[PDB]
């Protein structure tokens, strides 16, 4: 419950914008 | 070789211990379980049980995956046991 | 401080973790005795796998020896060595 | 499983000493 989106990510959990 | 009585006694006594707790058709969470402090261990007599006395929340990044469609990092808040006591059962 | 994904993931993946196990699980037929402490810290497989068709199970086991006090109600107590099962290695294996 | 005696002990888990 309560999962808050931060970003679309790569396989390592880094934001694709990173 | 052998763990000494004093050490077994101290390490086994009721306290917060890291416990890997499962988070719970469309999504998969990764990881599916998280490391949280949960009261455990034992007390001096069978009439007492180890219970949480102070609790708080901790936020962790969890990936939500829609298989073969997308994958996002999100934050989730989990419960932590900060302090535990031995108290009479009932 | 938000725990970052990389740390949550490494920390929760299938491995032997210190688990506080009651002594009656390993010594069930000892109702005439009180052990102290009544539980012991043991390495046991815990944590999760990447797929729901896999399960975190032990792949190497051995025993660990600990000094325990064994009490006979109203008739004193002795210190002795007891032996418990521990998991040395764990893996995510197909449920089958 | 198994028990290997070490000593008769006090209530604190310290071995008792012989009287004589």
């Amino acid at each position: 419950r309560g999962w808050v989106e931060i970003c679309a990510a790569d396989d390592y959990g880094r934001c694709l914008t990173e | 070789e052998v763990v000494k009585f004093m050490d077994v006694y101290q390490r086994s006594y009721c306290h917060p211990i890291e416990t890997l707790v499962d988070i719970f058709i469309e999504y998969i969470f990764k990881p599916s379980c998280v490391p949280l402090m949960r009261c455990g261990g034992c007390c001096n007599d069978e009439g007492l049980e180890c219970v949480p006395t102070e609790e708080s929340n901790i936020t962790m990044q969890i990936m939500r995956i829609k298989p073969h469609q997308g994958q996002h990092i999100g934050e989730m808040s989990f419960l932590q046991h900060n302090k535990c006591e031995c108290r009479p059962k009932k």
